[PDB]
């Protein structure tokens, strides 16, 4: 515990990457999360909202 | 499976009932050929700035 | 600021995306009680520690340090005249020694 | 007081998670900061029940045993004059009123009792007209000034504090 | 239980008394303080449109 000021520095630059990374793989009220299988599913009119 | 990345000869041992695995935060790093069920990670294609 | 005590000296350590001091300080551990006194009067004039603070084992008063216990004798270049001995407050008594 | 929105929020990823974990952040380091400015001490000293400080009245900023909260006149004066159903929550503090009151007098009392020698060790016990005069050495001035001028110090001292006590109290 | 604020001192305060220390201890205190942290430059255009 002595350099545990660094070490909650890193863990913290560590787990805002990893939020980041899977707040990527969400919905957001999408019909899919991935973008590939939202693109070749619908016309371009249903797939641009 | 879909996706865009450099292949190569990979070590992981997998489980006969695993065909694609991921690391943490959810990333598919290594998948299974299922030909020649072999193991083979899919690194990411070299990207950077100029 | 530079440690808990009077600093001395301090020295720089590297560390990963950090970095690291060693504060040297200076801490008394062992003190004992004295009797003090703000001036001493020995001719009728007060005289006042240049650069120390009075004290008395019991039966002789010697000058001392504030931040270390030695002793001396009460001489005149170690304390300074100023004014009479009528308006110090808890003043005493004591001679000075004139080398 | 919904289980659909619940349904429908879950898709937007761990937001929630995230402004929870930052809210709990910001009280720790609220909580780490009262304990880095108050809680500096070791051991609470308290004065003595003699007020022989050559002159010096300092009444006005000890506790009071009198009135149940061990706080002073000053402190009184400063504290009276400071003024749900969606998840709005107030988090009580960790060190309450009376902790930091006691924090402060016990710096209070080291202070007037052992002058700067309880921050780099031991209270070292000194008689407060030898600390004041080790001030005027340190600001430049012979103790001689002090030691031939005790009582005019003391009661622009004690005029002093009766005026910002007299200020506190009148304006805001 | 609720938590104490250390042990309690009076110290022994007169109008003729005090404390001249006799010896000493030299003390070495170490102090972590952060300077830098890793450097992150994510593509703005490839984490949304990859
Ligand atoms: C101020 O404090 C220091 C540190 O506590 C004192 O130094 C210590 O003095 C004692 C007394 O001589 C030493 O004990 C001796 O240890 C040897 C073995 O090393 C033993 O053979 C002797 O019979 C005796 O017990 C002690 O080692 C020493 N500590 C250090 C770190 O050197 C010092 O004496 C104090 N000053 C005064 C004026 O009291
Ligand atoms: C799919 O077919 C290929 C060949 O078309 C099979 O590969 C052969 O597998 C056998 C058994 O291990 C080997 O002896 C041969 O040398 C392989 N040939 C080649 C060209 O690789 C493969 O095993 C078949 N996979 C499944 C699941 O049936
Ligand atoms: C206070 O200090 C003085 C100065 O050292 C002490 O006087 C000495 O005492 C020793 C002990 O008997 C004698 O051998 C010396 O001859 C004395 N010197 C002088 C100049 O008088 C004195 O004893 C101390 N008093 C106490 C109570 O500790
Ligand atoms: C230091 O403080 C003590 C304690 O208040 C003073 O002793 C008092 O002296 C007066 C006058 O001689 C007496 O009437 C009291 O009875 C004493 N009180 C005690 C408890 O003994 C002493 O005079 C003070 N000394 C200085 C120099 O201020
Ligand atoms: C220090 O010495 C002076 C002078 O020897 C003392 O002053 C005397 O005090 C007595 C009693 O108050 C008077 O009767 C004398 O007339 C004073 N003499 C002079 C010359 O003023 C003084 O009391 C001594 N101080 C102490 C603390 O003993
Ligand atoms: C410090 O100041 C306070 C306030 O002036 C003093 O309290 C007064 O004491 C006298 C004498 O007992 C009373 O007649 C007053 O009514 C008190 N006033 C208040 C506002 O309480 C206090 O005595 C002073 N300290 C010392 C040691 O004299
Ligand atoms: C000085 O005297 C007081 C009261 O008798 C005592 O508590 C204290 O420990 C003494 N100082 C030392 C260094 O022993």
């Amino acid at each position: 515990s002595a350099l545990g000021k660094l070490q909650d520095v890193v863990n913290q630059n560590a787990q805002a990457l990893n939020t980041l990374v899977k707040q990527l793989s969400s919905n957001f009220g999408a019909i899919s999360s991935v973008l590939n299988d939202i693109l070749s599913r619908l016309d371009k009119v249903e797939a641009e909202v | 499976l879909t996706g865009t990345g450099v292949l190569t000869e990979s070590n992981k041992k997998f489980l006969p009932f695993q065909q694609f695995g991921r690391d943490i935060a959810d990333t598919t790093d290594a998948v299974r050929d299922p030909q020649t069920l072999e193991i083979l990670d899919i690194t990411p294609c070299s990207f950077g700035g100029v | 600021f530079c440690g808990k005590g009077y600093h001395l000296m301090s020295f720089p350590q590297s560390a990963p995306h950090g970095v690291v001091f060693l504060h040297v300080t200076y801490v008394p551990a062992q003190e004992k009680n004295f009797t003090t006194a703000p001036a001493i009067c020995h001719d009728g004039k007060a005289h006042f520690p240049r650069e120390g603070v009075f004290v008395s084992n019991g039966t002789h008063w010697f000058v001392t340090q504030r931040n270390f216990y030695e002793p001396q004798i009460i001489t005149t270049d170690n304390t300074f005249v100023s004014g009479n001995c009528d308006v110090v407050i808890g003043i005493v008594n004591n001679t000075v020694y004139d080398p | 007081d919904s289980t659909e929105c619940s349904n429908l929020l879950l898709q937007y990823g761990s937001f929630c998670t995230q402004l929870n974990r930052a809210l709990t952040g910001i009280a720790v380091e609220q909580d780490k900061n009262t304990q880095e400015v108050f809680a500096q001490v070791k051991q609470i000293y308290k004065t003595p029940p003699i007020k022989d400080f050559g002159g010096f009245n300092f009444s006005q900023i000890l506790p009071d045993p009198s009135k149940p909260s061990k706080r002073s006149f000053i402190e009184d004066l400063l504290f009276n004059k400071v003024t749900k159903f969606n998840g709005l929550t107030v988090l009580p503090p960790l060190l309450t009123d009376e902790m930091i009151a006691q924090y402060t007098s016990a710096l209070l009392a080291g202070t007037i009792t052992s002058g700067w020698t309880f921050g780099a060790g031991a209270a070292l016990q000194i008689p407060f007209a030898m600390q004041m005069a080790y001030r005027f050495n340190g600001i430049g001035v012979t103790q001689n000034v002090l030691y031939e001028n005790q009582k005019l110090i003391a009661n622009q001292f004690n005029s002093a504090i009766g005026k910002i006590q007299d200020s506190l109290s009148s304006t805001a | 239980y609720t938590m104490s604020l250390g042990a309690e001192n009076s110290v022994a305060y007169s109008n003729n008394s005090i404390a001249i220390p006799t010896n000493f201890t030299i003390s070495v205190t170490t102090e972590i303080l952060p300077v830098s942290m890793t450097k992150t430059s994510v593509d703005c255009t490839m984490y949304i449109c990859g």
